[PDB]
């Protein structure tokens, strides 16, 4: 009846080595890639540099990395459960679809 | 760092003016530094070494300066941080 969709221009494939490229600029650069040339440092520094930002001493995270890494880890496994259990986490892609 | 705003036709221009690093050089950076049995990490900056020794300097220009008493603060042991290397720690009271 006339009624054809069209495909968007960026396929998924491009939007997700998008997303991977921005995940590893983040976790290599801090906030120096955005801004311009990508300053390699360790991540631990940059947890430093935002604990710094917020109001925290550095020491404090120089002490728990650990605790701090596995409560991370923790909380994504957290939220992958949630996002295998819970269907209404897209509710809102799903609802625009 | 500022911007000046422009006019224009049934709009507005900006222009931003941006601070871009440039000639970026690579270093080698310790989390603390263990000289008087305890941990020493930076105030306001990053420790740095060119190959032989160790600098102080700032996160987003390149300014070595000596690892002074008052350029780091004392907090903790040496056995908790991981990484931690050995470097002498100048204190200005002592030639005084």
């Amino acid at each position: 009846n006339g009624l054809t969709v069209l495909p968007p221009l960026l396929t998924d494939e491009m939007i997700a080595q998008y997303t991977s490229a921005l995940l590893a600029g983040t976790i290599t650069s801090g906030w120096t890639f955005g801004a311009g040339p990508a300053l390699q440092i360790p991540f631990p520094m940059q947890m430093a540099y935002r604990f710094n930002g917020i109001g925290v001493t550095q020491n404090v995270l120089y002490e728990n990395q650990k605790l701090i890494a596995n409560q991370f880890n923790s909380a994504i496994g957290k939220i992958q459960d949630s996002l295998s259990s819970t269907p209404s986490a897209l509710g809102k892609l799903q609802d625009v679809v | 760092l500022m911007s000046f705003p422009q006019s224009a036709p049934h709009g507005v221009v900006f222009l931003h003016v941006t601070y871009v690093p440039a000639q970026e050089k690579n270093f080698t950076t310790a989390p603390a530094i263990c000289h008087d049995g305890k941990a020493h990490f930076p105030r306001e900056g990053v420790f740095v070494s060119n190959g032989t020794h160790w600098f102080v300097t700032q996160r987003n220009f390149y300014e070595p300066q000596i690892i002074t008493t008052d350029n780091t603060f004392v907090s903790g042991n040496c056995d908790v941080v991981i990484g931690i290397v050995n470097n002498t720690v100048y204190d200005p009271l002592q030639p005084e």
